[PDB]
């Protein structure tokens, strides 16, 4: 009795509670597919300069 | 120099004609000489001629005194996408080379470049075309 008030009373207070995790679990999906793309564009257009040699010629 | 140098960078076409001062400064006539028995052969020579001239007599001439000529392929040459940045504030004007990977002697396609490249054309301080001039790049710079 008191468990099922309980899960009830969650209910009442946070009714997006089952929305909210379906949200997060694409969220996290998402960000699993999006972060590591974003981050090899990042790595990409930076590797111009992380291969880069600098050599210094005084006359 | 520096154009070839990273654009066929790691092989023989990023070498410059002359040479670095190193060889010059070392070269014995060892080198030379060995150098020019295995590159100076009559299949990869030709003798042209032009002017007042019988073809005929040209031909007996060679046979007279380049009959002792005796009788190395290049490897293709990667292009890299690169650049080549040799700063300098000291000097008073900048000088830039840009290209892209051509398609080199034998190909079509050089005909219809080239007629690109005439459209684009070429610019210096001193033409008398300026705004009128046919290149719209030209009459921009």
């Amino acid at each position: 009795v008191a468990k099922d008030v309980c899960t009830f009373l969650r209910w009442a207070a946070e009714p997006e509670h089952d929305h909210r995790k379906r949200m997060g679990l694409k969220m996290l999906l998402m960000m699993g597919l999006l972060l590591p793309l974003v981050y090899a564009m990042k790595r990409h257009k930076w590797s111009v300069l992380k291969s880069r040699k600098l050599a210094y010629r005084p006359p | 120099n520096y154009l070839h140098a990273t654009a066929f960078q790691g092989t023989p076409l990023a070498q410059s004609v002359e040479g670095p001062s190193e060889n010059v400064r070392k070269l014995s006539r060892a080198d030379l000489t060995e150098y020019l028995s295995r590159h100076y052969k009559a299949p990869r020579m030709v003798l042209a001629a032009a002017g007042g001239l019988e073809h005929r007599q040209l031909l007996d001439l060679a046979q007279k005194h380049f009959s002792g000529l005796s009788g190395p392929t290049l490897s293709p040459c990667r292009f890299t996408g690169s650049q080549i940045c040799h700063r300098e504030d000291g000097l008073p004007l900048a000088h830039v080379a840009i290209a892209v990977e051509g398609p080199g002697w034998a190909h079509p396609d050089n005909v219809a470049l080239q007629v690109a490249n005439a459209i684009i054309g070429h610019y210096d301080c001193t033409y008398g075309g300026g705004a009128h001039l046919s290149s719209p790049l030209a009459s921009i710079a």
